[PDB]
RNA sequence: GUUAAUUCCGUUAACGAACGAGACCUUAACCUGCUAAAUAGGAUCAGGAACUUCGUGUUCUUGUAUCACUUCUUAGAGGGACUUUGCGUGUCUAACGCAAGGAAGUUUGAGGCAAUAACAGGUCUGUGAUGCCCUUAGAUGUUCUGGGCUGCACGCGCGCUACACUGAUGCAUCCAACGAGUCCUUGGCCGAUAGGUCUAGGUAAUCUUGUGAGUAUGCAUCGUGAUGGGGAUAGAUUAUUGCAAUUAUUAAUCUUCAACGAGGAAUGCCUAGUAGGCGCAAGUCAGCACGUUGCGCCGAUUACGUCCCUGCCCUUUGUA
């Protein structure tokens, strides 16, 4: 299954927390976004945090997380 | 129901890779005897083509098909000399109780077929160029008798 | 247009009963049996091929003479011209109707309430039944012609003919019978 | 003889080697049975025996 | 001139299919497609024919150049290599709300899209890939 | 002088190694602006060792699967042979065969 | 006279120059090397496995 | 089990023997005749050139399948 | 509850961490984009041959011939999947299922790497890794001639070829990828064959080589007979490697023509380019593959579940 490990969970969830501006829904900003502002030294991780930026961020739209 | 289907338009009978291959060497192989010209060999009652081979050849005209077969294919691929007509009438050696394995041809009768044909002088050297090729003459001896076989 | 071979068309004829339809594939059709695609993703690919192309899939067995599909289609070809050649019609409305009646209709499943090997009456899916049918339609014919001076082709042909039949001495329409003697039984 | 039957749904997985399978039916009514092969919702079966329900589980 | 060459592939086989205008012939190397052995696949070649129609291709030819693979998977490439150069020829010049019904009605019939299975490789400790030798026991 | 023709090999284990050479040795001769022509990356010879991990005979008969790799690029030019010399001297790499050739 | 057969070819001919002995001789590009003996220093030579 | 020459018996029934029958194979001789299946290849292509029948498809080089001719 | 997972959300006398897992690395899939290639080609523009002479009408061939190009070929830079979107399923938290789109949606496929504890596992015959013991010139050091490891009343284990007609045999047709060479071998003559002989290219994307591989396809003969299926066993001859071929190193040519008619009880391997079949190449190698390690080609059947057998992991539980 494709769940995340506490790595993965950290750097995605530490966005969300100061650089909430800026990133939309959109997937395909956000991806280019989360490598700016953070190193990530591998391709298949920047989609994988990224990814769970955007399920975050659909998260704060419905609900108080 | 009859077969379906054609090309666009009706297929040009000019060159000889326009004739289907085997249809060629049923006609140029009669050619052959009824000319007269191309001369039998002593051996012809062994051989069998091939060391890899456990019998002769049933049909008494082999050798005629067999430079009718190697006279086209040159035409198809230039460039080409007795090691390489060995690899093309290459055959499956059952070895016998251990597993199946290539073999080449019989380097005899590849090549005698080929002096017969510089003879008449279809087929030659290339004294420093490296294989043999078809002439001039080699091409409308062809060309000549790829017309006739779909009429 | 589609048709098998270029001399008969998919287009018309129809299912012979109620069950074991929409599983079949026909409708929309291939002209040649052959199709090398994926259809081993999903568990209900296997009835997205048309049924001719399942017939010549299955048909090579066992170990020597698997493979080569070019083969197979041959001599498939061979026998749905001499189905035609007989009850003349329609190749495919015979071998849709063979492979209706040749399948199992119900089966023993060993159920025994802990401990036991005990037999139990259980009813036959209709994917199933058509998995069925055409593995005994081939075991019959291959078996029939395994020894026999017989070609394959003349096999396949007398074997499907006599399954749309209710004659029984195929291979096939004997072991739905025979599974149906014992599971009659295991009620 | 057969008569034909429709699925309404996938009950559970039935056995000790798993390959049987239970399945609601409907008529063409409801109950209860087992069956072989690969099965799913929409989707159509012969019965011989119109009666003999299986156990629920 | 009006030119678009295109590839098929199946496996290892790969077929650039030139096409040109000219008068209404399809050839192999320098073959008809009236060869092409095995003979039972002949019609198989001819699938993009037979579908879209013969007073399309006329006003055309084709030239197909095949190396790789075998003896069927070489049908497979020129099959795709045919198909996805007559697609692919109206782009550059003939109109282009015509593509959308020649591709979408053989979509509807992989033509353009090219399977990629390829062959996975083997594994120490047995025969075949994921195949294993015996074990004894006692 | 005189109107000549040099193609320069380039052979190593790494690729790093030739990245440096390959952009280097071209703006080495944008320096004095030759004819250049770009890298041309030949396909890469591996080469390849399988030995039994084990000593002796003993365990499951395991494997392994050595490799090397060598990455032939050829920097085309045309130009006096007196004029490369300068370029070649300077900016030699550790571990790195360089050839120099006329035609 | 003593102390030499014609020793040009076979196991016999050659030997590890690391560990001196005859079996499991890797030769491929000229090595020479005993198999024991070369797997521990494939890496210091240039050779990493991967798949 | 088989006779392997024509038997000039049977070769006079020959010529009206096999025109009757639907199916006309290899198996089919050797079902009406007992003979080997060498003599049904040899006696359907002399059916062929100087009688009645006609193939079923256009040619193959291993299972041949004529019908009867209808005439 | 969820996951391939001590993987997550959550529950809490625990809180915050480390290794393992994951990430990572290599390879396979798609880019008419980026950046290029007389050691990969294509297209051009002019010439040659042949048939047609239909006409720039089809098919071969030619050149540091060119002007200029990168779709295949090659490989650096990168892009690309996040289960994105829709509807179900859940404290709708973690996340599952199904359908559409897409080159690709099981972590996209397949491997490498591999923790803590160990086991009286194996290796003193891989070693100048080594303690102790043995023996050290009438030797267990070393080396030379010859034999042996191959010796056969009989058990057991991995493989190969078989039993045929989806076949065997003889002719013709035309298609791969991995390698590898200071030995690999084209070209021309001699020879049924093997092989030899005289030139000849190659430090290899240049030469062998586009390695014209075999299952395959087309056309013939054979006819269910252990037959032409099967090729063991055996005599006789001709070459090849080596200093030496006998217990026959192989390869050929002719004969000789057994068992075996789908394998008893037991039991192995395997889920998609996979099984199986069909070849090829490399490792050991003077010579010898029925073996192993990689490589392609032809390409199915049947599951998408389960704890019944055989084992495994975690809880509660019983133990002399």
């Amino acid at each position: 299954g494709r769940v995340r490990t506490r790595t993965v969970k950290r750097a995605a969830r530490q966005i969300v927390e100061k650089y909430y501006a800026k990133l939309t829904l959109d997937f395909q900003i956000n991806k280019k976004i989360s490598e700016e502002v953070a190193v990530i030294p591998s391709k298949r991780m920047r989609n994988r945090v990224a990814g769970f930026v955007t399920h975050l961020m659909k998260r704060i739209q419905k609900g108080p997380v | 129901p009859a077969y379906l289907y054609e090309t666009p338009l009706e297929t040009r009978v000019h060159t000889v890779k326009d004739v289907k291959a085997d249809a060629f060497i049923a006609l140029y192989a009669n050619h052959l005897k009824k000319r007269g010209r191309f001369q039998l060999p002593k051996w012809i009652d062994y051989v069998k083509t091939a060391h890899a081979k456990e019998l002769a050849p049933y049909d008494p005209d082999w050798l005629y098909i067999r430079a009718a077969a190697i006279l086209r294919h040159l035409y198809i691929r230039p460039d080409c000399g007795v090691g390489g007509f060995r690899k093309v009438f290459s055959c499956r050696q059952r070895r016998g109780v251990r597993p199946n394995h290539t073999s080449k041809a019989s380097g005899k009768i590849i090549r005698y077929i080929l002096q017969q044909f510089e003879e008449m002088g279809l087929v030659e050297s290339d004294p420093e160029k490296p294989g043999r090729r078809l002439t001039k003459n080699g091409q409308r001896e062809l060309d000549v008798i790829a017309r006739q076989c779909a009429k | 247009e589609a048709k098998l071979f270029g001399r008969w068309s998919y287009d018309d004829v129809n299912v012979s009963d109620l069950s074991l339809v929409d599983y079949i594939a026909v409708k929309a059709c291939v002209f040649v049996p052959h199709t090398a695609g994926r259809y081993q993703k999903k568990r209900f690919r296997k009835a997205m091929c048309p049924i001719v192309e399942r017939l010549v899939n299955s048909m090579m067995m066992h170990g020597r003479n698997n493979g080569k599909k070019t083969l197979s289609v041959r001599i498939v070809r061979h026998a749905f011209e001499i189905i035609h050649l007989m009850t003349d019609k329609n190749p495919i409305q015979v071998f849709v109707n063979a492979v209706e009646n040749g399948g199992p209709r119900e089966d023993s499943t060993r159920i025994g309430s802990a401990g036991v090997v005990r037999r139990q009456a259980v009813d036959v899916s209709p994917l199933r039944r058509v998995n069925q049918a055409i593995y005994l339609i081939c075991t019959g014919a291959r078996l029939a012609a395994f020894r026999n001076i017989k070609t394959i082709a003349e096999c396949l042909a007398d074997e499907i003919m006599n399954c749309a039949k209710e004659s029984s001495n195929a291979y096939a329409i004997k072991k739905k019978d025979e599974i149906e003697r014992v599971a009659k039984a295991n009620r | 003889q057969p008569k034909l039957a429709k699925v309404e749904k996938v009950l559970g997985r039935t056995g000790s080697r798993g390959g049987v399978l239970q399945v609601r039916v409907t008529f063409m009514r409801s109950l209860i049975r087992n069956v072989k092969g690969p099965v799913r919702e929409g989707d159509i079966l012969a019965l011989l025996e119109t009666e003999r329900e299986a156990r629920r589980l | 001139k009006k030119r678009v060459q295109t590839f098929g592939r199946k496996k290892n086989a790969v077929a650039v299919a030139l096409c040109t205008q000219g008068k209404g012939l399809l050839r192999v190397n320098g073959c008809p497609l009236e060869h092409l052995q095995p003979e039972a696949l002949k019609v198989k070649a001819f699938e993009p024919l037979l579908l879209l129609g013969k007073e399309r291709f006329q006003d055309v030819d084709i030239r197909v150049r095949v190396s790789g693979g075998g003896y069927v998977a070489q049908i497979y490439a020129i099959r795709q290599a045919i198909a996805k150069a007559v697609v692919a020829f109206n782009q550059k010049y003939v109109d282009e709300a015509t593509k959308k019904e020649v591709r979408d009605i053989l979509v509807a019939y992989s033509l353009i899209v090219a399977d990629p299975r390829r062959c996975e490789p083997k594994k120490f400790g047995g025969p075949g890939a994921r195949a294993r030798y015996q074990k004894s026991y006692r | 002088q005189r109107l000549h023709r040099i193609r320069i090999t380039l052979t190593s284990k790494d690729l790093k190694s030739i990245e440096r050479v390959c952009t280097e040795l071209i703006n080495g001769a944008k320096e004095k602006n030759l004819q250049v022509a770009g890298p041309v990356r030949l396909p890469v010879k591996t080469l390849r060792i399988t030995t039994r991990k084990s000593p002796c005979g003993e365990g499951t008969n395991t494997w392994d699967r050595f490799e090397l790799r060598i990455y032939k690029r050829l920097i085309d030019l045309h130009s006096p042979s007196d004029v490369v010399k300068q370029i070649t001297s300077i900016n030699i790499d550790p571990g790195v065969e360089v050839e120099v050739t006329i035609i | 006279l003593f102390n030499t057969r014609p020793k040009k070819f076979g196991p016999g001919s050659r030997q590890c120059r690391v560990c001196f002995n005859r079996h499991g001789m890797v030769r491929k590009y000229g090595l020479m090397m005993c198999r024991q003996c070369f797997r521990e220093r494939a890496n210091q030579i240039g050779f990493v496995k991967y798949r | 089990n088989h006779s392997v020459l024509f038997d000039k018996a049977t070769y006079d029934k020959l010529l009206a023997d096999i025109p009757k029958a639907r199916l006309i194979t290899p198996h089919t001789v050797c079902e009406r005749l007992k003979v080997n299946a060498s003599l049904a290849r040899q006696a359907i292509r002399y059916l062929k050139d100087q009688g009645l029948i006609k193939i079923v498809g256009e040619h193959h080089h291993s299972q041949y399948i004529y019908t009867r001719n209808t005439s």
